[PDB]
């Protein structure tokens, strides 16, 4: 007969670290086996076709990094934009949306950035997206998310009022929407202050970003 | 030609290489064949264009609180 | 055979990395696109929403998950009896602090007074186990008394 | 896909791998075991 | 003969500490416990909890609670029985380490 | 080439059971943690706990 019921919550901003996609590499495997050199050529053409084999396995490898990263950041149908008045709610998102005085990335997505780090017939290929046009879909993903719910995956997107979205996700959760009314402003604080401690984590180790650097290594 | 700079080779030097007889336009469209860091190209009015390749419409979102 | 080896290698890499997308990719889909109800998927606690942040061949999401931080003990029964129907919560449950019986919901505590409107009937009080006697407050009968 | 690396799998029959000839019939029709024994584990090792 | 078999790091004797502990969460605190706190609760009003996650209204339990617990203990009760009459039912596990 | 041959299919072998891993970490927080929506995901039937 006993029960225990929260009498108050907290809000937490965990990240979560995922990679996406290699360094699209190709290498030229007569220049890399039997480089410079017709004497050897003609007896690697004995071997028949597996070189064209390995040419074409890594070239399915280096195509599927760019399907890797079209298929996570490219969700979004069109491009997004923030309004001018940053009027959500007391929430402050300066952190995470795209900062236009600098490579327009947001100030966490350069931390991202920060904290993470040939010639014998071995060629890296560029990605199709540039690292700033990924910073476009993260921001459209995010001014979506921001100005418009959920809705913009369903459908239009649909402005709605950031403390309304909210009481969406209160509502989601099986919290009775006054609940956030009526604690708004701790709940910004709470929200504002979490991702504070994402930019003092991300800026004072390394340790957190070891699933990227284990790939790049 | 992939990586090289084109003076070693209607010419186009792009990120990915020194790009031959397609035309870089200044417009954007959607991605067609891609190249490489942006670069897109297709069949257009007709000849090969090469181009920054755009993501979709730009769509300020109409906000209030 | 070092390049076979190599490349080999490269198919089972880039097979686990198309492995983390898909699940970046659903992960984007579910958590930022929408508000997955799936335990765990989205960051411990109840998911509210998701930021993507890029980073160097990956991806990141700013998980924001709503956290119970503050629970109290209470007394509780799965039904109250009233006058021999047995009374079942809506959305809440039944708590009480010792003395007054309340319903509340289950997430957040959030007394209010047991009504027909935050309640409803089923049978009556015999087949319930654990079923406690208490007041459901009408809010009815004071209009109709005026 | 499947049919391109089968299609790739039957072309390196065509294959000599270092040995004297791509068809091991041929081999057996010139060769005494002690010589045809290392021109067919060229195409041993080659086709395995 | 070069080849060698390295033990696990949790003992399995450890495992079994953790599905107890799952699972005691699970009897005693519903899903709360995944949500951070290990919220207590009676049972059958977790249960109450996960018929409404089901859409089947919770009077349904209580006015049916000793036969729900009835076919709960004697299903649980088969699968005792199941794993004792054949080794059949963990042909992925055993096939694994084939 | 036969320690390769033994390694390449533990590799192989590897990424099939932990792709099954991952799919027992999966069904642990939305089935024992919690309770799923997903049709057939724990269980024929509507699932319980
Ligand atoms: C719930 O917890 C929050 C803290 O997470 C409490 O907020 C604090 O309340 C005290 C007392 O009013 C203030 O002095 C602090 O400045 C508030 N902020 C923090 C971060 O402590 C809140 O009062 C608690 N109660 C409820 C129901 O929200
Ligand atoms: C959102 O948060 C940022 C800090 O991350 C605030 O920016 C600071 O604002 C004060 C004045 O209020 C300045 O003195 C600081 O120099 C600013 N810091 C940075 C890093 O720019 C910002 O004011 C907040 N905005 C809202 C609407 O809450
Ligand atoms: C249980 O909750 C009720 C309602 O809040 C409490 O009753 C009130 O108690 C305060 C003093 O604490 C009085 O000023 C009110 O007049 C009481 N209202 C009623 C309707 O009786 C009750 O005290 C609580 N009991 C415990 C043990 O916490
Ligand atoms: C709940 O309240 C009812 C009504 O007062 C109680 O029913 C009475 O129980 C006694 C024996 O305990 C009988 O002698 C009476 O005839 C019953 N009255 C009626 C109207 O049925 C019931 O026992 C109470 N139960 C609890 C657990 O408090
Ligand atoms: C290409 O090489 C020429 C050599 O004169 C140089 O002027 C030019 O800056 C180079 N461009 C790039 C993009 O490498
Ligand atoms: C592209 O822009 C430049 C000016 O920056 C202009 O000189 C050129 O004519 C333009 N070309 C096309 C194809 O529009
Ligand atoms: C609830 O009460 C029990 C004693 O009956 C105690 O052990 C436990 O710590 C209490 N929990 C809370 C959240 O106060
Ligand atoms: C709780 O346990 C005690 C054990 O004596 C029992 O008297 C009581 O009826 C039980 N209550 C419920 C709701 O099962």
């Amino acid at each position: 007969n006993s029960i225990a019921i929260p009498t108050n919550f907290t809000i937490s901003v965990t990240t979560e670290i995922l990679p996406v996609s290699m360094t699209k590499t190709s290498v030229d495997c007569t220049m890399y086996i039997c480089g410079d050199s017709t004497e050897c050529s003609n007896l690697l053409l004995q071997y028949g076709s597996f070189c064209t084999q390995l040419n074409r396995a890594l070239t399915g490898i280096a195509v599927e990094q760019d399907k890797n990263t079209q298929e996570v950041f490219a969700q979004v149908k069109q491009i997004y934009k923030t309004p001018p008045i940053k009027d959500f709610g007391g929430f402050n998102f300066s952190q995470i949306l795209p900062d236009p005085s600098k490579s327009k990335r947001s100030f966490i997505e350069d931390l991202l950035f920060n904290k993470v780090t040939k010639f014998n017939g071995l060629t890296v290929l560029p990605p199709l997206l540039t690292d700033e046009m990924i910073a476009q879909y993260t921001s459209a993903l995010l001014a979506g998310t921001i100005t418009s719910g959920w809705t913009f995956g369903a459908g239009a997107a649909l402005q709605i009022p950031f403390a309304m979205q909210m009481a969406y996700r209160f509502n989601g959760i099986g919290v009775t929407q006054n609940v956030l009314y009526e604690n708004q402003k701790l709940i910004a604080n709470q929200f504002n202050s979490a991702i504070g401690k994402i930019q003092d984590s991300l800026s004072s180790t390394a340790s957190a970003l070891g699933k990227l650097q284990d790939v790049v290594n | 030609y992939q990586d090289v700079n084109c003076t070693e080779v209607n010419v186009f030097q792009t990120r990915a290489g020194c790009l031959i007889g397609a035309e870089h336009v200044n417009n954007s469209y959607e991605c067609d064949i891609p190249i490489g860091a942006g670069i897109c190209a297709s069949y257009q009015t007709q000849s090969i264009i090469a181009y920054t390749m755009s993501l979709g419409a730009e769509n300020s979102v109409a906000y209030s609180n | 055979q070092s390049l076979q080896t190599y490349v080999t290698q490269q198919l089972i890499r880039a097979a686990e990395i198309r492995a983390s997308a898909n699940l970046a990719a659903t992960k984007m889909s579910e958590c930022v696109l929408g508000q997955s109800k799936r335990v765990d998927f989205c960051g411990k606690g109840y998911h509210l929403m998701s930021f993507p942040q890029s980073a160097p061949h990956g991806v990141v999401f700013l998980h924001v998950t709503y956290v119970p931080a503050q629970e109290k003990n209470f007394t509780t029964a799965p039904a109250i009896c009233h006058d021999g129907k047995a009374h079942f919560p809506r959305e809440g449950v039944f708590v009480s602090n010792g003395t007054h019986w309340f319903v509340t919901q289950r997430n957040f505590y959030e007394p209010q007074i047991i009504t027909t409107d935050n309640t409803f009937v089923s049978g009556n009080c015999d087949v319930v186990i654990g079923i406690v006697n208490n007041t459901v407050y009408d809010p009815l009968q004071p209009e109709l008394d005026s | 896909q499947n049919a391109q690396a089968l299609n790739t799998l039957v072309k390196q029959l065509s294959s000599n791998f270092g040995a004297i000839s791509s068809v091991l019939n041929d081999i057996l029709s010139r060769l005494d075991p002690p010589e045809a024994e290392v021109q067919i584990d060229r195409l041993i090792t080659g086709r395995l």
